[PDB]
RNA sequence: GGUAAUACCGGCGGCCCGAGUGGUGGCCACUAUUAUUGGGCCUAAAGCGGCCGUAGCCGGGCCCGUAAGUCCCUGGCGAAA
RNA sequence: UCGCCCGGUGCCGUAGGGAAGCCGUUAAGCCCGCCGCCUGGGGAGUACGGCCGCAAGGCUGAAACUUAAAGGAAUUGGCG
C-alpha cells in the first residue's frame, strides 16, 4: 500500500494497522456502490 | 625490507629423489597433485596429500 | 622590528616539521652524547617512531 | 574492479604521508605513473625512485620527505587552453602560486608554470602542493 | 660491560615476560618458550641501563621523581630516592600534582621515571601535560607511546625490581663524581627489595 | 528583447541603519557640508570603479591589457589623485 | 607607548610567582613575548601576560562577543546561571578566546578576560590573493579551514582595502589578531556564536600548520608574530 | 571478489619472475614436444598436462622456451598440439562448463522439486553465454552457432 | 492590551531618507532549499525483500601505425545599435 | 599444547569522521565507478485514469485547501 514507517510513532495519533482497515472499507463501498 | 607483498615468491620446491628398488635418480615436485611413479619400474615416490606431499625414497639435494 | 632573524622556529628531528605553538612537543639533550637538543613533535611520540642523534649514531626511544 | 591506477597512487601517497610513512610502493606501475613522479621530483615534494620488475607490471619504490599537503587526481580530465590557466588554479590550489599544476601536453608531461612559458594546453591530469 | 655477571641477571629475572606481545616490543623480545612465555633480551637490558644512568647525571638532583603504585615496587623507589637526592612518591599518585597549583604537594619536576606505564597513567598524563622527558621501564605487554627512553626489564617480580633500581642508583653516582670507582658502592641490594 | 535602459549612477547600502556606519558617514556630511546622501553615495562608487579596475590589470596579461594599465594611470593623476612617480599598486 | 610600560613594571614587583614559568618570567631569564609558545611549557597565571604583552588590557583590545543566561530545574525553582564569551589580542598577532561563568554578569564577564589570556595563540600573516600581490602583512597568506560543533568556515585572502567580508562576529576576532582584509565561505548552522567563534579561532590557529619552502616567505611576505610595531 | 557469491578468496599460485630456463633442467626444446603429444593420446586435458610434466618429469612451466619457428611468441601447450593438428575443436573452457550442464538437466527431470540445483543451473548458462560473447566476437566460433540445450 | 501599556489612540521630544516617501502583485539574490563547480539516504525526508542480465555510462601492463576527439599558428565569416 | 600465513565470525581501541548516541582494516575514514531514491507538517498513499489477479488485493499516483512548526540525539528535575 506503499505506506511510511512515520506513521507507526503513535505520538499524537491512533494505530495505523487499524487505519488501514478502515480506509479498506471506504475503498470497497466506492467500489461496489456503483463504482462503475 | 623487501615485503613479501612485492615480487611473492614460493614456499615449494624441485627435489633430486633417488628410487629404492630401480637405482634410478629422478626430479619431483614437492606438493604434487597425481601420484608420482617411477619412470622404469612404477613404484610411487610421492603421493598426494592435502598440501605437502609424503615422499618415499631418498633425497639428494634440494635444487 | 630589528630583523636581523629575530627569532627561528624549531623542527622536529624525525621528519622535519616546523611545531605549532601549543602541542605536547617536548626537547632534551641527548643521551650518551651530551651535545645536541632532540625535538619530538606529539604525533612523532603518539606513535613511537626512531631518532638519531646527528652527532653519534645512537638511535631510538 | 580496477579502473585508475594513477588515482591509487596519488591516495596511496596521500595518505602515507599523513601518518608519518618514510617509505611507498606504488604496485601497478605504468610509464605514465613515472613519468609524474618525475615532475614531482623536480619541484621538491619526493626523494628518489627505483623501478622493480617482478614479472607482472613491476613496481615503484619511493621515499617520502614529509613536505606535501595534499596530492590527488584531476579525474574527468578537461581540456585547457593556453590562456585559461587561472580559472582552475584559483579552483584548486591555495594561492597565487603555491604548487603545480599537472597537464598532459602535446609535448610530454609537465607542469602548467612551463606550459604558459611556450604557450600550449592539453589535459589536466593530476595537482601537487 | 655487563654492570653484573649474567648469572645474576638471570637469578633475578629480570628476563622473564608474560603471555603478551606487542609490535612495538619486538626489538626487545628475544624467543618465545613451548610454553607460550616471551623473553626479553639482556644485553639490551645492559646497554641502557648505562644510557639511562649517564642521561639521569644532568639534572640537579632535587629534580627527579620516581613513581609506582605496585606494592613489590615501592620500598625500591623510597632507598632510591634516599640514596640519591631525588624525591620520590609511592601509593597513590593523587591528581593535581603537577597541574593544580592549589594543592599544598605543588611540584614541578624535569624528568620523570616511570615503572609501569600501565598501573601508573595518571603521572604519564600529567607529564605529557607538561613537556618533560620520560623515562620508564617497560615490559613484554607495554606500548611505548609518549616513552621517549625505554628500558626493557620485567618489571613485576620483587626480586628485580631491586636489581634495577640498584644498578640505577649506583651508575647515576659513578658519572657525578660522587665515587672513585664502581666497587665503592658499600650498600647491600637486599637493602632494597620489600621484605616477605 | 528589450532595448537601452539609462542606469544609476551610484549604490546605496546594503542595511540602511548599520550604527557603525550611519557614525562613519555623519562626519563626512558635517566637515565637507554636501546635501543629502545620494551625494555621497556617487563619489564612494567613482572611487571603487578605479579600485576594481585596477584588480583586473593586477591579474591579466597581453597586449591590450598593457594599454588599458597605463591610461588608468595617466588619467588617475592628471586628475590630481596620484603623484607623478606612483606605480599602479 | 609607555602608559602600558609602567603597568609592566609596577606588576613584576608585587607578584610572588608559583610556576616555573613565572619563576623565569621573573628572574629576567625570559623577557620577550615570543619565547614561551613553542615548547610545551603550561600557562597557568594570568600575569605571564601582563608583563610579556601588557597592552592586552586596554579596553579596546579587548571584546564581548556575547553574554547568555541559561537555567537547570529543581523542586524549589530556576538556578541561574550567566555565559560570557570573550576575546583580547593586541592588534599585531596575537589573539586569545575565552568563555567563563557565574552567578551574575560582573563575575562572568572577569573570568572571560581572564581565561582569554590563558589561551592566547600567535598566527602568520601575508598576502595571498590573485589580485593584490603586494607583501605586506594585512590578510591571510593562503587559504586555511577550520571548524567546531557543527560550523565549517572557510578563510580566503583579498585584496587591500577591500573591507572583512565575514559575518557579524568574525570581524571582531579578526580584527584583534591584526587582519583587515578577507574573503569567507561558511557552512553549518552560524547563529551558535560559540560554536561560529570557535571555528574562526581554529582556522586562524591552522595558518601555522601548513608547510612552506623557504621562498614562499619573500613572495608572500610572512610574518609571524609582531611584524616591526 | 567472487563472480556471482562476494567471498574474497586468494588462494593461487605464486611464481619467480624469470626468463631463461634453469640449470639443472636437461630436456631439449623437441625432447619436450613429443612429451607434450605423447600424452594427448592417452586422453589427457591441456590443464592436465602440465600437472603431469611438473610433477613426474621435472619440468617447470613450458613457457620458459621461444617458439622454434618464431621468435615473437613463447611457447604454450596449446600451441604445441595445433603444431601436429590435436588440438580441440572447441575452446575446452566452453567444452568443460557444457559438458557439466548437461548431467544436471537429466537430474533436474527425475526432482523437479530440488528448486536449490536449479538455480546453479542458471549461473552455469549465464557463464556459457558469457563465454560465446567472447569468442564470437574473437572468430575462434563460427558466428551460426548458439547454446541449444535441447541438443547433447 | 484584563484599571500602574516604553508595543493601541492623541500631545511634546527624537531617528532614517529627502522632491519624494509608504502600500499590494511578479522575477533574481538570500538558498549548498536543485548542488557540473557544490547537498543528502543507521537513529531526523530517503537503499528496490533478494539475486540474474539486454542497451547505455565506466574499464589492467608493454610495443608499432592512423590522426577522428584534443592543443598551437594562419585565411573567410558571426550587420548597426 | 605453542608460534606463523590465508579466508569467515565477535569484542576493547589509536588517527580520522559525526549534531550527538557512537562507527573505527567486517568504517558511518581518504579516494576511483555505476544504478535506485529525498526536498516543511497534513490533505494522502487518498480521488481520477491504466495494467495485472478467480476474488481478497498488488503496482503507478496528483491537486483545491489548511498549518509554524512537525521531527532527531543528549541534559536538570518531577514522577511510576
Ligand atoms: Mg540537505
Ligand atoms: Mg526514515
Ligand atoms: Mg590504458
Ligand atoms: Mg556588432
Ligand atoms: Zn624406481
Ligand atoms: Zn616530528
Ligand atoms: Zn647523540
Ligand atoms: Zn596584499
Amino acid at each position: 500500500m506503499k505506506r511510511r514507517p512515520r506513521k507507526w510513532k503513535k505520538k499524537g495519533r491512533m494505530r495505523w494497522k487499524w487505519i488501514k482497515k478502515r480506509i479498506r472499507r471506504l475503498k470497497r463501498q466506492r467500489k461496489k456502490e456503483r463504482g462503475l | 625490507a623487501l615485503p613479501r607483498n612485492v615480487i611473492p615468491m614460493p614456499r615449494s620446491r624441485f627435489l633430486r629423489v633417488k628410487c629404492i628398488d630401480c637405482g634410478n635418480e629422478q626430479i619431483v615436485f614437492s606438493h604434487p597433485a597425481t601420484r608420482v611413479r617411477c619412470n622404469v619400474c612404477g613404484a610411487t615416490l610421492v603421493e598426494p596429500t592435502g598440501g605437502k606431499g609424503i615422499i618415499r625414497a631418498k633425497i639428494l639435494e634440494v635444487l | 622590528e630589528n630583523v636581523e632573524l629575530k627569532f627561528e622556529i624549531p623542527v622536529c628531528t624525525s621528519c622535519g616539521r616546523e611545531i605549532t605553538p601549543r602541542e605536547h612537543a617536548t626537547h632534551f639533550v641527548c643521551p650518551n652524547c651530551g651535545e645536541a637538543i632532540i625535538w619530538r613533535c606529539e604525533t612523532c611520540r603518539l606513535l613511537a617512531k626512531p631518532y638519531k642523534c646527528p652527532k653519534c649514531g645512537w638511535e631510538g626511544p | 574492479t580496477l579502473l585508475d591506477p594513477l588515482a591509487n597512487a596519488l591516495s596511496h601517497i596521500t595518505n602515507s604521508e599523513r601518518v608519518g610513512k618514510r617509505e611507498v610502493y606504488i604496485k601497478p606501475a605504468s610509464k605514465l605513473i613515472g613519468e609524474v613522479l618525475r615532475v614531482m621530483q623536480k619541484y621538491g615534494y619526493i626523494g628518489e625512485f627505483e623501478f622493480i620488475d617482478d614479472g607482472r607490471a613491476g613496481v615503484y619504490r619511493v621515499q617520502l620527505l614529509g613536505k606535501i599537503n595534499k596530492a590527488g587526481a584531476i579525474k574527468p580530465r578537461f581540456p585547457v587552453k593556453a590562456r585559461d590557466y587561472e580559472r582552475w588554479e584559483k579552483r584548486f590550489l591555495p594561492a597565487f602560486e603555491f604548487g603545480i599544476l599537472i597537464v598532459s601536453t602535446s609535448q610530454g608531461v609537465m607542469s602548467h608554470k612551463e606550459a604558459r612559458e611556450k604557450g600550449i594546453g592539453g589535459r589536466l591530469i593530476a595537482y601537487v602542493y | 660491560e655487563y654492570l653484573v655477571p649474567l648469572d645474576q641477571y638471570l637469578a633475578a629475572g629480570v628476563h622473564i615476560g608474560t603471555q603478551q606481545k606487542t609490535k612495538d616490543m619486538k626489538k626487545f623480545i628475544y624467543r618465545v618458550r613451548q610454553d607460550g612465555l616471551y623473553v626479553l633480551d639482556v644485553r639490551k637490558t645492559d646497554e641502557r641501563l648505562k644510557v639511562a644512568g649517564k642521561f639521569l647525571a644532568r639534572f640537579d638532583p632535587q629534580s627527579i621523581l620516581a613513581v609506582s603504585v605496585r606494592l613489590y615496587g615501592q620500598k625500591p623507589v623510597k632507598k632510591f630516592g634516599e640514596v640519591t637526592g631525588a624525591r620520590a612518591i609511592p601509593g597513590r599518585f593523587l591528581p593535581g600534582t603537577m597541574t593544580n597549583p592549589a594543592v599544598k604537594n605543588f611540584f614541578e619536576p624535569d624528568v620523570i621515571i616511570i615503572t609501569d606505564p600501565r598501573a601508573d597513567h595518571q603521572a604519564m598524563k600529567e607529564a605529557i601535560e607538561i613537556g618533560i622527558p620520560i623515562v620508564a621501564l617497560v615490559d613484554t605487554e607495554n606500548l611505548l607511546s609518549y616513552v621517549d627512553l625505554a628500558i626493557p626489564t620485567n618489571n613485576k617480580g620483587r626480586k628485580a625490581l631491586a636489581l634495577i633500581y640498584w644498578i640505577l642508583a649506583r651508575e647515576i653516582l659513578y658519572n657525578r663524581g660522587e665515587i672513585s670507582s664502581r666497587e665503592e658502592f658499600k650498600i647491600p641490594v637486599e637493602e632494597f627489595e620489600m621484605k616477605i | 528583447g528589450d532595448p537601452k535602459r539609462q542606469r544609476k549612477k551610484y549604490e546605496t547600502p546594503p542595511h540602511p541603519w548599520i550604527k557603525e556606519r550611519l557614525d562613519r558617514e555623519r562626519v563626512l556630511m558635517d566637515k565637507y557640508e554636501l546635501k543629502n546622501k545620494k551625494e555621497l553615495w556617487k563619489h564612494e562608487t567613482q572611487l571603487k570603479n578605479f579600485r576594481r579596475r585596477a584588480r583586473r590589470l593586477l591579474a591579466a596579461r597581453g597586449k591590450q591589457a598593457e594599454i588599458e594599465r597605463e591610461q588608468l594611470l595617466a588619467r588617475l593623476k592628471r586628475l590630481g589623485l596620484l603623484p607623478e612617480d606612483a606605480v599602479l599598486d | 607607548s609607555q602608559e602600558w610600560k609602567e603597568y609592566a613594571k609596577r606588576v613584576l614587583d608585587e607578584w610572588q610567582p608559583k610556576t616555573k614559568l613565572g619563576m623565569l618570567v621573573k628572574e629576567g631569564q625570559i623577557t620577550d613575548i615570543h619565547e614561551i609558545f613553542r615548547k610545551g611549557y603550561q600557562i597557568k597565571e594570568p600575569e605571564i601576560i601582563d608583563v610579556l604583552l601588557p597592552e592586552v588590557n586596554a579596553r579596546e583590545n579587548q571584546e564581548i562577543l556575547d553574554i547568555a543566561l541559561t537555567v537547570r530545574m529543581t523542586d524549589s525553582g530556576r538556578r541561574v546561571r550567566f555565559r560570557v564569551l570573550a576575546a583580547v589580542g593586541n592588534r599585531d598577532g596575537y589573539v586569545g578566546l575565552g568563555i567563563g561563568h557565574g552567578r551574575e554578569v560582573g563575575i562572568a564577564i572577569r573570568k572571560a578576560i581572564n581565561y582569554a589570556k590563558l589561551n592566547i595563540i600567535e598566527i602568520k600573516r601575508g598576502c595571498g590573493s590573485w589580485e593584490c600581490r603586494c607583501r605586506r602583512p594585512h590578510s591571510v597568506p593562503f587559504t586555511v579551514e577550520g571548524k567546531e560543533g557543527s560550523v565549517r568556515v572557510k578563510l580566503i585572502p583579498g585584496p587591500r582595502g577591500l573591507g572583512l567580508v565575514i559575518g557579524d562576529v568574525g570581524k571582531k576576532i579578526l580584527r584583534l589578531a591584526g587582519i583587515q582584509d578577507v574573503w569567507s565561505q561558511t557552512l553549518g548552522e552560524t547563529r551558535t556564536t560559540v560554536n561560529f567563534a570557535k571555528a574562526v579561532f581554529n582556522a586562524l590557529y591552522n595558518t601555522n600548520k601548513v608547510v612552506v619552502t623557504p621562498e614562499m616567505i619573500e613572495r608572500y611576505g610572512i610574518v609571524v608574530g609582531r611584524a616591526m610595531p | 571478489a567472487r563472480m556471482h557469491a562476494r567471498k574474497r578468496g586468494k588462494s593461487g599460485s605464486k611464481r619467480p619472475p624469470r626468463t631463461a630456463p634453469p640449470i639443472w633442467l636437461e630436456y631439449t626444446v623437441e625432447d619436450i614436444e613429443n612429451l607434450v603429444v605423447k600424452l594427448r593420446k592417452e586422453g589427457y586435458s591441456t590443464a592436465m598436462i602440465g600437472t603431469i610434466l611438473r610433477d613426474q618429469y621435472g619440468i617447470p612451466t613450458v613457457k620458459l622456451f621461444r617458439d622454434p619457428d618464431n621468435p615473437n611468441r613463447k611457447l604454450t601447450i596449446t600451441r604445441i598440439l595445433e603444431k601436429h593438428g590435436l588440438a580441440p575443436e572447441i575452446p575446452e573452457d566452453l567444452m568443460f562448463l557444457i559438458k557439466r550442464a548437461v548431467n544436471l538437466r537429466k537430474h533436474l527431470e527425475q526432482h523437479p522439486k530440488d528448486l536449490h540445483s536449479m538455480r546453479g543451473l542458471q549461473l552455469i548458462e549465464s557463464k556459457i553465454r558469457r563465454l560465446v560473447k567472447y569468442y564470437k566476437r574473437k572468430g575462434k566460433l563460427p558466428k551460426d552457432w548458439r547454446y541449444d540445450p535441447e541438443q547433447a
